[PDB]
RNA sequence: GGCCCGGAUAGCUCAGUCGGUAGAGCAUCAGACUUUUAAUCUGAGGGUCCAGGGUUCAAGUCCCUGUUCGGGCGCCA
RNA sequence: GGCCCGGAUAGCUCAGUCGGUAGAGCAUCAGACUUUUAAUCUGAGGGUCCAGGGUUCAAGUCCCUGUUCGGGCGCCA
């Protein structure tokens, strides 16, 4: 830790990434007296990790090892426990940017899910900016709490226990973005707008089917919002191999091998369309 | 027109295919189950089935309050108030399986609390999973790249199906053409190429090893009148026809084939000599710059020719060869990516968008060299 | 010609395509006494084309040249007088396979527009199969008639003028396909049942907005289609150029060139949705 | 806040953006046309404007019979009743321009036999051309970088904006930061770092030639106060850094800013050679490989780094010999698509896929050497 | 006499018969340098496609006209 | 005693601390070959992910249990 700053050092209670090889990870909480058991072997935190500092190959039983990561909200991304299906950084990077979210942005946000999105904004809007965000779902609410205590980012994040399409997030006209992923998000239109300052500020909804996407559109346009864009952005990752085709016998007595950037996946998936908006005076 | 024994067919359920040979008393596996296929017959193709002990059955072709929240669904994990103990009874007791899911949706405390989305979810997921439906559907182009590239895209060399299309239309297949291919695909885009050329025209087929592989071809059911013009032709004596210098009761019937086999490559080795192609088509495991290279010699003027490859950069070479070499016009390096959809009401949205791993295209037409 | 069958040698009234450097071409009627201009000069049809094979290189004027290439429906395609925005070969392509459409197949089509997928199939289901098509637009539908004859293609295909969400195809069960391109397709759906025979064939629909694409899954399920699938290809296409990023001054007293693949344009393009389905007895 | 005099802005007209400074009687283009800025100020950010002579005046901020078929549309080419010199006439007599669509309108034959769809298409191209509507708006790195991706791509080594949002996200750029940075984008991505740091902690930006590009960086209108965490160190000085072995009135202003540069240049080198900078970003025209082996040296442990190249093919190579290097962890070559769609009553779908040419990404994080 | 082709984006002017129009040059500015009513080298800033109309599905690789630069044929359409 | 990790797709059996699970081997079959109740080389055919349940938005890089293979800690949770 800290999730919000940069330390050298592994300390009791951090949350501490393990890197076991390929892109094979898991997220820790650093306790005395705990031990971690992973396919290289054992770890006990009380001499193996505390005190250590951050991106030192640690070795664990019979030799085995294994690289202890500094947390941050990417790495959280990869590692935290689902309770909802949850926004990856590709999503997450775009929406960042074109909520125009800053150090000191104000930010509302429904639903909590599994505090991914989350994670990202507080670590983009600290140290003076802060977090509203909405949860109607107790036992998540009350996890997505509990989180933020242990990640020790309390300061800059409320989570309220409500319907964000009924009750709104509850605040008013303080926010600079507002970002919806929720299944029916143009019933909260009207409460973004409200959230949102009187002197503006953007819009973004997250939605897997284009006709949430549609009723979106039209909710904000009815409502005065503007500067409407519906993006889809699509990660593609490579692997990084060396390739030989063999030359072809035609009687005879270049071919030479070459690196290539091959996908890792044939498909890439679906993940939401993203809607943005801006609201202005007027 | 309908379903005959000895028929080469697809058999599929849900997206997935398998293609296989009817035979009376053959037992066949198919995503999890044992099969007897003596039943489907004199059925129309596009019939629907299940299965039973061993055999199959025809069945017919066809065959409410809910919460909008799932804001106080809490995941217990004891929605379901039969065991996985229980559920293996009902099934040993060989029940029909629509029955289980009622079942299962009577037993879930939760179904009635769910959205109808959800609901409708649960109930196609549970349907997958016990009401088995086989249906048996004609061999084509379409379905069996689809197949080849789900099942056994190594074997393809990854050209999925979109890009086979394009190579049928980019090369001008149709009938009547001279075509010359080097494949090892299988024989799956000579299968495609001869669908499109409906048994009118020839097709000369390069080989590497001993022979050309036809496996998916026969997966096609062609009539015979389809081989009169199958050609096949070594690829290790192409050198030698560009520069001219190309020359107890078993043991009998080696003697037979070799000689046939002899006879067949001399007519093949003619009908590339008169360089007179109406096209060629690549795809194979090789590196393709000299098999493009030296095979264009045995094309006619004004012909297209399209190269396949699983990879892009031996494309760029072979682009920058074919420019030293000259004898070529409209060079076009390409790929397709391919996305489908989920067409529902208030739920439509892209699955997936198939991409860099369908492979590279490599198209354009022949021309008179300079002299 | 033929569009259906290679000739070697250029004759009047065929259409010739030619050459002119980089992709760009033009089509031209050969025809005795005529004069074609292009940049690299005059090209006169008597002597400089008719008699002459195709895939020369035909001098012009100055010394100036081009190649004379044989007419195929992708080459017309990219050649052809737009009468409506068209199909291009990369749909046409998957429209082809998926229809599995070969020689001796049935195929009904609307709208004729242009005629640019009309040629393809013509390629395709010759020399036994038949084009239905359907086109309601007077002077559109007589063009096309006039190309068909000009490009002797008329054996293969009818076009009939009329309107085929009210009166059809203008055939019953005789077809192996059918092909959907206007802006209300689902108002033919059961005129595409009627049409495709008594024991089944396929089905295919264009449509640029998924609003439409809705309408046709809706009722072509109400109508007792099967196999319903929804696709959309999307070309890319790469210029090869060799590159070479300049080596930083580090203070210092690889970085090798390459050769690579970059798109020619920054974004693809939306053409339209394909939905197909499947026509069987039951 | 509300607009004033010097500031930075953007100014917007349907999605084409252009950055400039507003000054008191200073005359600048935008897509066709001449403006004077004075006229707006006082006012809030997303106000609109249209022009005159020359001066911007606000405008407020917001503003039935059809055909089904074209079957029996005609391209006459005589369907519009007024003439391609009338048209200048209206012009030249400076008339509102929405008139001018209206009686546009009025003179087509054909519009009330065109469909609604096709109709509000067609006004929409006319409002497009006569009724000119210019918003100005606050800069922001999604402005600015969208403008420059439109504007001048290759000024920016062609980086997308969503390509531009990945490497400041896998940079976990935040508050309190010690960053290095090596740009030949203008700027840009510099400006972004800034604006995501917020002040808080330090920025080294390494430069090529005689000084560091900022133009970009200019247009986002940031405090002095951004100014004092922010470094400049030549970049052909840095292999000496990592050895150790680094050093008439205007006559007299040149020494002031030389001296001044050069103590910056050693504060600038203090701060490298403690080697515990919390990322590094590297985005330009330069080969990357060489870069990334230097400047990673200058990079704590447990560190992300992002690697931009608008060609993959070096970062192919980048990454193996990092691999070769050892001290990273969980690399990732990686590319974003982007599509963008049309989202209106029964006209939707996709506009552009934008792929191939917005850049590669390739990523990870440092790790302690072995000993 | 007319006809047929091909081009117009940066303040100005250009851009290839490989399916080469976000690629540049001039000029301007800045650094460095010395030769200073300034030169030289290096680099930077500057791009949304000539106007108007008509048409295609609710996606233009669409058409016509005008302005202007250029190429070609020949008194023929 | 229990606890913690990691694996199950082809008829059978495997698959790497580089963000390596459509990659193979065995066996089988075929060609070629000679050494022939057969050997050898080459090649081909064979893939949809262990079962069951619960949950996430109307997209799983989600969770639990059972079966079975393996690794580790230690009588502690
Ligand atoms: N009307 C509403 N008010 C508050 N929360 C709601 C809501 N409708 C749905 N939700 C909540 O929205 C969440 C959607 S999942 C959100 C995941 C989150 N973006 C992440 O990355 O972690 C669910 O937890 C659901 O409980
Ligand atoms: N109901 C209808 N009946 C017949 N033709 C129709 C129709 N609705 C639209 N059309 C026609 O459909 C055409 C759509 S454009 C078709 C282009 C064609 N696919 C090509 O590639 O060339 C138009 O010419 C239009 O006149
Ligand atoms: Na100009
Ligand atoms: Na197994």
């Amino acid at each position: 830790m800290s999730f919000v700053a940069y330390e050298e050092l592994i300390k009791e209670g951090d949350t501490a990434i393990l890197s076991l090889g390929h892109g094979a990870m898991v997220a820790v909480r650093v306790q005395r007296g705990a031990q971690t058991q992973t396919r290289h072997g054992v770890l006990r935190h009380s001499v193996d990790l505390i005190g250590r500092p951050f991106g030192s190959k640690v070795t664990c039983g019979r030799g085995g090892w294994v690289y202890v990561l500094h947390p941050t909200p990417e790495l959280w991304t990869l590692n935290l426990p689902h309770r909802t299906q949850i926004l990856y950084s590709t999503d997450i990077a775009l929406i960042t940017m074109m909520l125009e979210l800053r150090p000191g942005s104000v930010v509302c946000e429904s639903g909590t899910g599994s505090g991914s999105v989350s994670h990202a904004i507080i670590r983009t809007i600290a140290p003076t900016g802060h977090l509203h965000t909405v949860e109607f779902h107790q036992q998540r609410a009350e996890k997505a709490r509990e989180e933020f205590q242990e990640h020790r980012v309390g300061r800059w994040v409320t989570v309220r226990t409500q319907d964000v399409c009924r009750s709104g997030f509850g605040v008013s006209h303080v926010a600079d973005a507002v970002f919806l992923d929720i299944p029916s998000p143009w019933e909260a239109v009207g409460h973004a707008w409200d959230a949102l300052k009187v002197e503006g500020g953007r819009f973004c909804s997250f939605s897997p089917c284009i006709e949430q996407v549609q009723r979106t559109c039209q909710a904000l346009a009815a409502r005065g919002f503007s500067e409407l864009s519906t993006l889809e952005v699509l990660p593609q990752v490579y692997n990084v191999r060396t390739v030989s085709l063999p030359p072809p016998d035609l009687g005879t007595g270049d071919t030479s091998p070459f690196r290539s950037g091959t996908p890792m996946k044939e498909a890439v998936g679906h993940t939401g369309y993203l809607t943005f908006a801006t609201k202005t005076p007027g | 027109h309908r379903i005959r024994d000895g028929d080469f067919v697809v058999l599929k359920r849900e997206d997935v295919f398998k293609a296989v040979q009817v035979q009376r008393r053959k037992k066949v596996t198919f995503e999890k189950q044992w099969f007897y296929l003596d039943n489907v017959i004199g059925h129309s193709y596009g019939t629907a089935f299940e299965v039973t002990s061993g055999g199959s059955l025809q069945p017919k072709k066809k065959r409410k309050e809910a919460g909008t929240d799932n804001r106080n669904i809490v995941d217990d994990g004891k929605s379901q108030k039969l065991t996985q103990d229980d559920i293996k009874a009902l099934k040993d007791k060989g029940i029909k399986g629509e029955e289980i899911v009622q079942q299962l949706i009577e037993n879930s405390t939760t179904f009635r609390d769910k959205t109808e989305f959800a609901q409708d979810k649960y109930i196609k997921k549970k349907k997958k999973k016990y009401e088995a439906i086989i249906t048996v559907v004609k061999p084509s182009t379409r379905i069996l790249s689809i197949m080849y590239y789900a099942r056994e895209p190594g074997k393809i060399n990854h050209m999925r199906y979109d890009t086979l299309a394009q190579m049928l239309t980019l090369g001008n297949i149709r009938a009547g053409n001279k075509m010359i291919v080097m494949e090892t695909c299988a024989g799956l885009v000579l299968g495609a190429m001869m669908e499109r050329m409906g048994g009118f025209g020839s097709i000369i087929q390069l080989y590497p090893g001993g022979g050309p592989v036809r496996a998916a071809t026969a997966c096609f059911g062609f009539p015979k009148s389809f081989l009169s013009g199958l050609y096949e032709f070594p690829l290790n004596k192409v050198d030698s026809l560009l520069h001219g210098t190309f020359s107890k009761d078993y043991i009998q019937e080696k003697q037979r084939r070799q000689e046939e086999q002899r006879k067949r490559h001399l007519e093949a080795a003619a009908l590339l000599s008169e360089r007179n192609a109406d096209g060629l088509i690549v795809a194979s495991r090789f590196h393709p710059t000299p098999l493009l290279l030296s095979l264009l010699d045995f094309v006619a003027p004004s012909r297209p020719f399209v190269v396949y490859c699983q990879y892009k950069e031996p494309l760029l070479e072979c682009y920058t060869k074919l420019r030293e070499r000259g004898g070529v016009i409209n060079l076009r390096l390409s790929e397709t990516w391919l996305r489908n959809y989920q067409v529902l009401p208030d739920r439509s949205h892209p699955k997936l968008l198939m991409s860099g791993g369908g492979g590279y295209l490599l198209s354009g037409f022949t021309v008179a060299m300079d002299n």
